[PDB]
RNA sequence: GCUUGAGUCUCGUAGAGGGGGGUAGAAUUCCAGGUGUAGCGGUGAAAUGCGUAGAGAUCUGGAGGAAUACCGGUGGCGAAGGCGGCCCCCUGGACGAAGACUGACGCUCAGGUGCGAAAGCGUGGGGAGCAAACAGGAUUAGAUACCCUGGUAGUCCACGCCGUAAACGAUGUCGACUUGGAGGUUGUGCCCUUGAGGCGUGGCUUCCGGAGCUAACGCGUUAAGUCGACCGCCUGGGGAGUA
């Protein structure tokens, strides 16, 4: 967001930005109320991540390489 | 992820902002549990005395201020 | 509410003693007095509907325990109707 | 008797009358058979935000135990105070030890 | 309260009561009480100079205290009672050296409870105090314009004036129309609605509960000859002009205020 | 022309177009420079090139009043935003501090419903 | 009579449970003023629209309404619908620990009664944003559509009516029994707090899978397994949830 980076800088590096409110919470709120969809996506959100974490663990096969 | 409030004791207070400073980050926005690991009663005991220190201007809730 | 004072003062009105808490006459009068108690919340709000739910639940539960006691013992049913003051 | 806390904020250049002030509500409340606790008075400090914008107000923390008809009447008067600025009441279950 | 009543005839079918069953239902205090004689729309000349009035009930006049002089006493309200003049009902106050007035009822009001005017009042509501002691924001009814005239704004039934900003000496009220108005910051206010606030809702059911109110009948523009009314003659209902008063000023979008004397009180026009 | 030291250069940079306007501390504005007003029309206005022009010929036209060090208030999201404050630095200026005023509610009045 | 079912009490524990009032901040919009100047807005591309009568950008101040970013989580509460700012007031339920009390007071329930998203209706307000309808511009062979610029009802509040949803874990309610694993959440006891541990024990909950069942898919101790108790319902596709 805010930024100083005192005198001898040379380069901005503005990292917050993808840290805090730069396009995630912006794209976000651009359009589509939706009311609905913060249930069903946030669900398959979710879904996916924890078909993430159990099968990332137990991927353990031969596979020849 | 070794939780400051279920260390030693708490009931969170919200006049005390020097531990309460600790749990926002930059921009005055709550810092999730994921990141620094505390338990989730205490968490929500956090984010109503966050929003209660909010009220009494002892923290910001931006940086816009 | 029914408070901590207000709940033993209907106990030893209605049974042995403070020890004695969960006879039938004494929670029938329990009940009671919170339904009574609950007519002034509900003669505003008008429209809790989710604690109207909880004052069903014991004006049924009063409805069946003094109708055990009335199959039970008359003697003891026809005390309490009249010392509680709700029969037509 | 519930307990409580009030912590209102003072409009800075009447923080003169703030000694009058918290002795102000303080007789309303003992004088109504309610006892005071922690009367930490913590001063002028900074503000995080503008309010009217108005920076660096005065705070007074009162941490009472009191009547709901009294601890109601208090709260009345703070709206129609010009020099009170912010209050709120808080949760009993205790009395606290000056929390700093 | 709202009751609408059985049609058991003709007339009663769309009769819509606002019943209070707290007014006074004996004859009023008659030492505040004087005739109140009617005119029939009828001046100096004798001529009609309003139409559609005449007849109706005999009606006496509550003298009604607007001013509230009575600065710093109690005051107990004894009973509320039926005013015919107002569309609000008056509560009869009882002060505590023993002298009786009538106020407006506000809202809240009733039979027993303690109102009092001056500047030292509390903002309980129905309190009379001037508005540069009112806190800003808060709700005033019977509103003075000049100090000490008496009270002109917001004192019908429902009524009531909301006070927006204070700006030195000046308090900008935003009155019930709509209007951003400055008045005098010391005139006087009392606190609160004004009661009555179902009078909206009674619809009268027949053409007689208007004729005893005093409205006369209402002929419409087209139905006259064009002797008449700028409207009115054709063959059939032919209207073909734009509408005017009887008297040819254009209505319906024509504006009529011009005095320039009290533009200056006045910051936002009705929209 | 008055001879203003320190500016703030506002950058309004949306999906469609950036505005950069060149104000001073107390915030009255001196100059502005769009991405449709350096031709550019249509698909090209959503660039980060046409941003990069727009914050050249913003430096000009302050240039009668010799602005040194300038202040960066980024605003919205889109295809300006970054590569014009790389542009700001390339027109002879000090940075002294960028920051974000992206104006983002707290869940406030509901956005409109398109895009389909 | 008894107490292992159900219930009552005493201490606590978490919770967007419910109603009532108040307040806070960020943003949108509009108005008023200052600076400032030819574009803004929008799109796949444009145009309608706005703007030299000075918009957009930018700053200050004001007025309003509605919703609560972060927290926030196949997390929590409720019978379901559903319920997110903080605060106070009035309330409902669940759970845990130790006892003490009642002594089968229970489960299910046709008819009945109550509650019941959203849209809709009725009366009175409120109207920022969004938005059916409608107007205009595009796209197109056409475009009474998607797309664009606007914009009424409506969403909002109070009080009534409506009684419907893919009102869906498409799975009635209640009880007993039958291998496990990894989590979450909320209590609670033991042990070393002995250093962000070690062990039991309850309630709720998510995922994966064993027997078993199933037409299969799959469910799989909050079963769709093995049983019991009552209830609702089904009987080929349309016609028809229609006359």
């Amino acid at each position: 967001i805010k930024v100083r980076e005192n005198e001898p800088f040379d380069v901005a590096l503005r990292r917050f930005k993808r840290s805090c409110e730069k396009a995630g919470v912006l794209a976000e709120v651009r359009r589509r109320e939706f009311y609905e969809k913060p249930t069903t996506e946030r669900k398959r959100a979710k879904a996916s991540a924890v078909k993430r974490h159990a099968k990332k663990l137990a991927r353990e096969n031969a596979r020849r390489t | 992820f070794c939780r400051f409030t279920a260390e030693g004791v708490q009931e969170i207070d919200y006049k005390d902002i020097a531990t309460l400073k600790n749990y926002i980050t930059e921009s005055g926005k709550i810092v999730p549990s994921r990141i620094t690991g505390t338990r989730a009663k205490y968490q929500r005991q956090l984010a109503r005395a966050i929003k209660r220190a909010r009220y009494l201007s002892l923290l910001p809730y931006t940086d816009r201020h | 509410s029914l408070s901590t004072e207000a709940t033993a003062k209907i106990v030893s009105e209605f049974g042995r003693d403070a020890n004695d808490t969960g006879s039938t006459e004494v929670q029938v009068a329990l009940l009671t007095a919170q339904i009574n108690h609950l007519q002034g919340h509900f003669a505003e709000h008008k429209k809790d509907h989710h604690s109207r739910r909880g004052l069903l639940r014991m004006v049924s539960q009063r409805r069946k325990l003094l109708d055990y006691l009335k199959r039970k013992d008359v003697a003891r049913y026809t005390q309490l109707i009249e010392r509680l003051g709700l029969r037509r | 008797m519930r307990h409580y806390e009030i912590v209102f904020m003072v409009h800075p250049d009447q923080s003169e009358q703030v000694p009058g002030m918290i002795e102000r509500y303080t007789a309303a409340i003992t004088g109504a058979e309610g006892k005071i606790h922690r009367l930490e008075d913590w001063g002028r400090r900074q503000l995080a935000y503008p309010i009217n914008k108005l920076h660096k107000a005065h705070y007074v923390l009162m941490n009472v135990e009191a009547p709901q008809e009294v601890i109601d009447e208090l709260e009345t008067t703070f709206r129609f105070n010009d020099a009170v600025i912010r209050s709120m009441v808080m949760r009993t279950k205790h009395a606290v030890t000056e929390a700093s | 309260a709202v009751v609408k009543c059985k049609p058991t005839s003709p007339g009663r079918r769309h009769v819509v009561k606002v019943v209070n069953p707290e007014l006074h239902k004996g004859k009023p205090f008659a030492p505040l009480l004087e005739k109140n004689s009617k005119s029939g729309g009828r001046n100096n000349n004798g001529r009609i100079t309003t139409r559609h009035i005449g007849g109706g009930h005999k009606q006496a006049y509550r003298i009604v205290d607007f001013k509230r002089n009575k600065d710093g006493i109690p005051a107990v309200v004894e009973r509320l009672e039926y005013d015919p003049n107002r569309s609000a009902n008056i509560a009869l106050v009882l002060y505590k050296d023993g002298e009786r007035r009538y106020i407006l009822a506000p809202k809240g009001l009733k039979a027993g409870d303690q109102i009092q005017s001056g500047v030292d009042a509390a903002i309980k509501p129905g309190n009379t105090l001037p508005m540069r002691n009112i806190p800003v924001g808060s709700t005033v009814h019977n509103v003075e314009m000049k100090p000490g005239k008496g009270g002109q704004l917001a004192r019908s039934a429902g009524t009531y004036v909301q006070i927006v900003a204070r700006d030195g000496a000046y308090v900008t009220l935003r009155l019930r129309s709509g209007e951003m108005r400055k008045v005098e910051a010391d005139c006087r206010a009392t606190l609160g609605e004004v009661g009555n606030a179902e009078h909206m809702l009674r619809v009268l059911g027949k053409a007689g509960a208007a004729r005893w109110r005093g409205v006369r009948p209402t002929v419409r523009g087209t139905a006259m000859n064009p002797v008449d009314h700028p409207h009115g003659g054709g063959e059939g209902r032919n209207f073909g002009k734009h509408p005017v008063t009887p008297w040819g000023v254009q209505t319906k979008g024509k504006k009529t205020r011009s005095n320039k004397r009290t533009d200056k009180f006045i910051v936002r026009r009705r929209s | 022309r008055k001879q203003v030291s320190d500016g703030v250069a506002h950058i309004h940079a949306s999906f469609n177009n950036t505005i950069v306007t060149i104000t001073d501390r107390q915030g009255n504005a001196l100059g502005w420079a769009t991405a449709g007003g350096s031709g550019f029309r249509g698909s090209r206005k959503s660039t980060p090139f046409a941003a990069q022009v727009a914050a050249e010929r913003c430096a000009d036209a302050v240039k009668e009043y010799g602005i040194k060090n300038l202040e960066v208030m980024v605003k919205g999201p889109g295809p300006g935003r970054e590569s014009t404050i790389r542009a700001l630095n390339a027109a002879g200026f000090r940075i002294t501090n960028i920051t974000d005023v992206t104006p983002i509610p707290h869940n406030g009045c509901r956005p409109p419903k398109k895009r389909r």
